[PDB]
């Protein structure tokens, strides 16, 4: 029922920008918070930030403050993450994850992740 | 803050195993809303535990979260082959989440 859909991959050039999408289905989009997480081979997970889709309020990991922009499109119930001035260190798998703020405080459902490869 | 987890743990089918999550800054309390997430082959993530001990709908009853000493802990009672995966814990520190390095759990069949 609950589904977070993310496109498979992004092959982009050093210095470009990418917009990642996470389409939510099977639940009321504005009732749960949406988070973005980065995964790099052997470097575990890094929290980028989250967005409350009802108000548009964001909170970011200070390391990604000047790199990432989170927005939502309520009518289409899609969450977006824009990454600018990409470098090789930006090549990773990026996940969107729903967080039950008003309920039990878990990251219950995760998208499949978008693999971003920054290459010339 | 740095969140630390055991690197790798090995168990056998039917055994009881416990994984821990330690904070750099002191004791893990209920104000850290400890989360346990599981990564299965093929980058498949599922949330197991949230807010220290709340099990997500659909998670088998053999997974339980608690605070043991000055650490968040994930206990698997009667480990199965399907439980071989990477377990990540995450701690909330007032305005940001910090993820541990993950624990690779090997279930020897
Ligand atoms: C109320 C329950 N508190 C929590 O679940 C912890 C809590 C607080 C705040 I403010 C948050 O922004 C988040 N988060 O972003 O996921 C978590």
């Amino acid at each position: 029922q609950v589904q977070l859909q993310q496109p498979g991959a992004e092959l982009v050039k050093p210095g470009a920008s990418v917009k990642l999408s996470c389409k939510a289905s099977g639940y009321t989009f504005t009732s749960y918070w949406m988070h973005w997480v980065k995964q790099r081979p052997g470097r575990g997970l890094e929290w980028i930030g989250r967005i409350d889709p009802n108000s548009g309020g964001t909170k970011y990991n200070e390391k990604f403050k000047s790199k990432a922009t989170l927005t939502v499109d309520k009518p289409s119930s899609t969450a977006y993450m824009q990454l600018s001035s990409l470098t090789s260190e930006d090549s990773a798998v990026y996940y969107c994850a729903r967080y039950d703020y008003y309920g039990s405080s878990y990251f219950d459902y995760w998208g499949q992740g978008t693999t971003v490869t920054v290459s010339s | 803050a740095v969140v630390t987890q055991e690197s790798a743990l090995t168990t056998s089918p039917g055994e009881t195993v416990t994984l821990t999550c330690r904070s750099s800054t002191g004791a893990v309390t209920t104000s850290n809303y400890a989360n346990w997430v599981q990564e299965k082959p093929d980058h498949l993530f599922t949330g197991l535990i949230g807010g220290t001990n709340n099990r997500a709908p659909g998670v088998p009853a053999r997974f339980s979260g608690s605070l043991i000493g000055n650490k968040a802990a994930l206990t698997i009672t009667g480990a199965q082959t399907e439980d071989e995966a990477i377990y990540f814990c995450a701690l909330w520190y007032s305005n940001h989440w910090v993820f541990g390095g993950g624990t690779k759990l090997t279930v020897l069949e």
